[PDB]
């Protein structure tokens, strides 16, 4: 349509993106401590996960 | 005049907003052996000689 | 949204009769079946022909599965 | 495999004679209330 | 000093059910939303009796179910209420969704979106309960699902290992299928009260789509008596199936106990999952099946955004309702194909009709709403 | 008066040769109609039952005072002479009016109010901003009580 | 934009008018429109004789569908007598929205 | 003074069709059973 | 404490309430006689045995 | 256009727990009513685990 694109919303998307990424990498690394994702606890070896 | 000229039972029965919910409790009687007719009369008529109390007299008295 | 706040209306009149001044069934089968026959002639040209397209696929779809197992 | 076969065909008779009583008697409570709306008339009288 | 208007409890009941302004021309299709709340309370009461006698153990579970049908008092009438009171839930649910699609009711966006969440949580609860009798259809339906759940590339293979209890099929296998099956109906309940808090902001739609604030009537006595008449007509048809043919809808092969050493002739789900099973087997991949499954229920959220008509309802739109019954006659075709063997004719029909389900909603509907605008001169 | 529900109300007792009208009229704003109808109908039903011997004594004092105050000059007396001869066929004196007021008490009032009001269909008229005028089903159901 | 076979697009515009049935409830085309926020502002700007004509036409049609009834075929709204009473008022409400939006992109 | 209530003779009772002389009597010669429609409902809701 | 009860004209409200009251004293004399299938008053009427 | 004051779900939470007028001198004895709602949710979660094995 023509409601949505212009020089306004995508420069509101300019300072969005860091927000999106740290809303996305929050969802990425935050999912792995709740549901016991053992395939990503390997990648940082400093955290002794299960005993 | 010509239509039903009997008594009116809405100045006592049902009219109460209470009775709308009291005929789970106060209206909960009168009709169990009036419908031991029909139910226990047409079931034991199509099933003639097939149930256990229709045949048990053979193996009742020795 | 309460009753005296919904809209604004002017110049309309309504006449209504009591439930105890009316017979129960005014016109039951002298008016009932010419009213249902009007609503059937309208919405059966939109409803029914999609469902005869399922039928011709069902009758053809079990006449190929039964020749798929024989000669 | 179906020991309740006879007990269910008679219990399904003790409710078919109870829906021949109860169902005409809530349908007539329904047609009583809705007859106010079913008979009403409307008129529009604006200034000429 | 009307106590119906000033009491703290009684105000909420009076505002929601008694003095509520309702449209005057509401038809019979608005009755199936209270029938869903009748079917939900019935499945919760009947299900709590069946939970007092069930044992979750893959050796002793087929025998716990026969114990209620042959030893426990009224156990044959309470069990066959439950298996048939879930077919009634699903026939009321598909009429309810087809009403809101026909009369444009998805324009209540916050009400429609909670509805699509309710359609997932219902379809998942009826899956966890059918595995619990543990027969030859309960085993070979759960291993068809978990194969399509270990194809998700990053979480899929460690997730099916958790639901089976860490093993394949033992005592602690059915303990997790039984626990999620007890809990999710009490979440369907809480999501249905939030569902009606958002409908209260606008009130109801009506078959004409046009707003009706000039012509309101109160809800009591006009729809408190019309809904009661529809709820007793539902319990008539329900108790006909419990007492005259309680095995009409199920399958005989679930009366053979669960044993992998033998194999059933066919794999067949219940009648209300057969449309979603004809779409899994239509895509020859374990990734394009689990994605074409969830796309069939998630496509309902795009219905507010795909509407390109000037009018709200389909009462005055005769070309748009000609395509509404092609969509209903295609979910019938996907229910017949979903219980056939995977043979020559039953796959060319299974994939040419899994395409047409998506071509009607996404493409053919928004283009026909535009041709209608152009013939009404907008 | 305490909840400013209306501007005015009045009761009437219109009579004819064979029939009559018995009721009330009130004037209010658009947000007070449903509450005025609730309180009026609840006092009709409190006289079919429950009518006290003190209410009837005050209502009998009010009726005698309305009789003699209406005949205070040649013009009101001449119209009570001229139309009593066309309705009753005679002019009822003020002694025959008072010996009929002396007989009435609470059992007669309870019995005569139940005969005319109890479980009957009213006629209603409304004009103006009247969207909160209640439905006729909810009106007709106000013509009983929930206990007696 | 046809000029020779404009006979054909006039028959299809009439046919869709009568296949639709808002005229059988005695409605006009601008009665049946879905009210979003633009349409709710165009209704507020109507002259009062046009607003009162629309509220009664709608109330008479909600009442006709409560009893599954149709008006007789003498009170059906004709094709060449439907007045587009709302389309001049609505084209100006949309044009004032597309101007406050091109100004926020500056 | 120009409006009149329209006639309801397609919805009248069997007898009040003629509006001459049923003033107060025949308010129960009109009437003794469809009030009791809800009475036998009580006995039908009962068991 | 409860002199709400005492008055020369509050007892007006009782002697026409008891001709209503007297009859719901026996809604148990029909209702719960049925409903528990009680042994009490069944052989009292010669119709119901 | 405060979303805490106009959203249909969020109004009820805002009226009951956020913007509620409360006395300023409420002491520690008013804490044991929310501790009863803590003790009640704990007994329901722990009790549902114990019902799977009894
Ligand atoms: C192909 C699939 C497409 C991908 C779909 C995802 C994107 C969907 C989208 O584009 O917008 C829809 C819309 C996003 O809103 P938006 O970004 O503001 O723009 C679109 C419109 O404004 C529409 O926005 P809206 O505000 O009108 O939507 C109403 C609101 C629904 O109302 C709510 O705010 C939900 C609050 C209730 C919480 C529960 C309370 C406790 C019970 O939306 C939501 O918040 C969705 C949450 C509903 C589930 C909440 C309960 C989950 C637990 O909401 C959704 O994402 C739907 C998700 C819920 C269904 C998912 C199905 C289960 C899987
Ligand atoms: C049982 C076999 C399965 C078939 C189910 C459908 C049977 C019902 C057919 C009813 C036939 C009929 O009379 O249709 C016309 C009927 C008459 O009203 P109209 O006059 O057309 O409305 C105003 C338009 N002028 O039209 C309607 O009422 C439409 C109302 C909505 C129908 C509600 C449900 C329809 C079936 C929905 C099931 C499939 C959709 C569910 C989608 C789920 C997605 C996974
Ligand atoms: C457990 C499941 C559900 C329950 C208990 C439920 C309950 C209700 C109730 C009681 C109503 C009001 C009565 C009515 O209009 O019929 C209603 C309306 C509605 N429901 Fe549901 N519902 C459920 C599932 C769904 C689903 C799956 C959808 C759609 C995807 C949905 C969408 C709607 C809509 C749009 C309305 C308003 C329709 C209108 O007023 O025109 N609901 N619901
Ligand atoms: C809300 C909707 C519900 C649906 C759709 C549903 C569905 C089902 C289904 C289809 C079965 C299989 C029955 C069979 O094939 O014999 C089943 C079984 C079972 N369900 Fe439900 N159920 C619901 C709610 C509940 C609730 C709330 C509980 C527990 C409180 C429950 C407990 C059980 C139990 C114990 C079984 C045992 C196996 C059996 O008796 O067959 N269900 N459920
Ligand atoms: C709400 C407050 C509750 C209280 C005060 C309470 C109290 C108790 C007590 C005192 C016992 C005996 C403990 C013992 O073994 O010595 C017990 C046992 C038990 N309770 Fe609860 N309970 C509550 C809620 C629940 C709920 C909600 C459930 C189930 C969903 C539940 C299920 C059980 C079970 C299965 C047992 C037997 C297991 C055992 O003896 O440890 N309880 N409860
Ligand atoms: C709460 C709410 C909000 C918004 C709309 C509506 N609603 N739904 N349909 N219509 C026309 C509406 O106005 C409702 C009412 O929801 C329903 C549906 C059935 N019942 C019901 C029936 C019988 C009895 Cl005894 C009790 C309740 N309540
Ligand atoms: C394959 C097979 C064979 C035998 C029985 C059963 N089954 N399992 N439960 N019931 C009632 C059955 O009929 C099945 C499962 O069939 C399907 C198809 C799609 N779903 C599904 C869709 C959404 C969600 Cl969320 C969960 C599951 N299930």
């Amino acid at each position: 349509l023509s409601r949505f694109l212009g020089p306004r919303y995508r420069e509101l998307a300019r300072n969005w993106i860091p927000t999106a990424s740290m809303w996305g990498a929050v969802g990425a690394v935050g999912l792995v401590w709740a549901t016991d994702w053992r395939l990503i606890l390997d990648w940082v070896p400093y955290i002794n996960g299960k005993f | 005049a010509a239509p039903t000229l009997t008594a009116r039972l809405y100045s006592l029965l049902f009219r109460r907003t209470s009775t709308f919910a009291l005929t789970i409790a106060v209206g909960a009687l009168f009709f169990e052996r009036a419908f031991d007719q029909g139910a226990d009369a047409i079931y034991e008529h199509i099933n003639q000689g097939k149930l256990w109390k229709h045949i048990k007299h053979k193996y009742e008295n020795k | 949204r309460e009753f005296g706040h919904l809209t604004r209306m002017r110049h309309v009149i309504t006449y209504s009769l009591s439930p105890f001044e009316q017979r129960a069934f005014p016109h039951y089968f002298t008016k009932g079946i010419p009213n249902v026959l009007r609503r059937t002639r309208a919405c059966i040209l939109r409803v029914a022909p999609p469902f005869v397209v399922f039928y011709l696929v069902y009758t053809w779809g079990t006449q190929e599965f039964e020749k798929s197992k024989r000669k | 495999s179906e020991p309740e076969h006879d007990h269910r065909k008679r219990m399904g008779l003790k409710m078919l004679m109870m829906m021949g009583l109860l169902l005409p008697l809530v349908y007539a409570m329904k047609r009583h209330k809705w007859s106010v709306l079913k008979s009403r008339k409307l008129a529009y009288r604006p200034p000429k | 000093t009307n106590i119906r208007k000033s009491h703290p409890l009684m105000k909420i009941i009076n505002n929601a059910f008694i003095d509520l302004p309702a449209p005057s021309n509401i038809s019979s299709w608005w009755n199936f939303g209270s029938l869903l709340g009748i079917c939900l309370i019935l499945q919760i009461l009947t299900g709590l009796f069946l939970a007092m006698h069930y044992t979750s153990d893959t050796t002793t579970a087929f025998s716990s179910v026969t114990h209620i049908c042959r030893d426990v008092n009224y156990g044959w009438v309470i069990r066959y209420l439950h298996a048939n009171g879930a077919s009634m839930f699903f026939i009321c649910l598909f009429i309810h969704v087809g009403r809101g699609l026909y009369y444009g009711s998805y324009m209540f966006l916050e009400t429609w979106n909670i509805g699509v969440v309710l359609l997932f949580t219902v379809m998942a609860t009826a899956f966890m309960g059918y595995v619990l009798p543990w027969g030859q259809m309960s085993f070979w339906g759960a291993t068809v699902i978990t194969n399509l759940l270990s194809a998700i590339p990053y979480i899929g293979t460690d997730l099916v290992e958790w639901i089976w209890g860490g093993f394949s099929v033992d005592k602690a296998t059915l303990t997790r299928f039984f626990a999620f099956h007890f809990i999710l109906p009490f979440i369907i309940t809480a999501l249905a009260a939030v569902h009606l808090l958002f409908l209260h902001e606008t009130g109801s739609n009506n078959p004409t789509g046009i707003s009706s604030d000039m012509d309101k009537i109160p809800f009591h006595p006009y729809y408190t008596i019309k809904d009661i008449l529809g709820a007793l007509f539902m319990m008539l048809i329900l108790l006909i199936l419990v007492l005259f043919s309680p095995d009409l809808l199920g399958d005989p092969d679930n009366y053979t106990p669960a044993n992998p050493l033998n194999t059933p002739p066919h794999i067949k789900p219940e009648w209300y999952f057969l449309f979603a099973y004809a779409i899994l087997r239509s895509i020859p991949n374990k990734l394009g099946g689990v994605l074409a499954l969830v796309a069939s229920i998630l496509i309902l959220i795009l219905m507010p955004m795909l509407h390109t008509s000037k009018q709200r309802s389909m009462m005055f739109r005769p070309l748009s309702q000609c395509l509404f019954w092609m969509l209903v006659a295609d979910l019938i075709t996907l229910t017949w194909i979903g219980g056939q063997p995977v043979e020559h004719p039953f796959i060319i029909i299974g994939q040419l009709a899994s395409i047409l389900y998506f071509l009607i909603i996404l493409v053919l509907m928004p283009i026909t709403s535009i041709i209608e605008n152009n013939l009404l001169k907008w | 008066a305490t909840r400013k529900l209306c501007q005015s109300f009045q009761t009437f007792n219109i009579c004819y040769a064979e029939t009559g009208l018995l009721g009330a009229h009130f004037v209010c704003d658009n947000m007070s109609i449903d509450d005025m109808m609730f309180f009026l109908q609840g006092q009709w039903m409190r006289l079919c039952t429950s009518a006290t011997e003190s209410e009837v004594v005050r209502g009998k004092n009010i009726l005698r005072n309305a009789l003699v105050s209406h005949l205070d000059g040649t013009t009101p007396v001449c119209e009570d002479i001229g139309r009593s001869l066309l309705t009753y066929g005679r002019r009822i004196p003020l002694a025959e009016w008072e010996s009929r007021i002396a007989e009435v008490d609470a059992s007669v009032v309870r019995e005569v109010c139940s005969k005319y009001f109890y479980d009957q269909c009213p006629a209603v008229a409304g004009l103006g901003p009247i969207e909160q005028l209640p439905d006729y089903n909810r009106i007709r159901s106000g013509m009983f009580w929930l206990r007696f | 934009a046809v000029a020779a076979s404009s006979k054909w697009l006039e028959g299809i515009r009439k046919w869709y008018y009568n296949a639709a049935g808002f005229n059988k409830l005695g409605l006009m085309r601008d009665d049946t429109i879905y009210e979003d926020d633009d349409v709710k502002e165009a209704i507020r700007r109507l002259p009062e004789n046009l607003y009162n004509d629309r509220v009664f036409r709608i109330k008479r049609a909600l009442d006709l569908t409560m009893r599954q009834q149709i008006l007789p075929k003498e009170q059906w709204t004709k094709y060449e007598e439907d007045k587009f009473y709302l389309e001049p008022y609505l084209k100006e409400v949309i044009r004032e929205r597309k101007e406050r939006e091109e100004w926020a992109k500056k | 003074t120009d409006i009149r209530v329209p006639d309801f003779s397609d919805y009248r009772r069997a007898e009040v069709l003629d509006s001459t002389k049923s003033s107060k009597e025949s308010s129960d010669a009109r009437k003794g059973f469809s009030y009791l429609i809800t009475a036998t409902t009580t006995v039908g809701v009962a068991y």
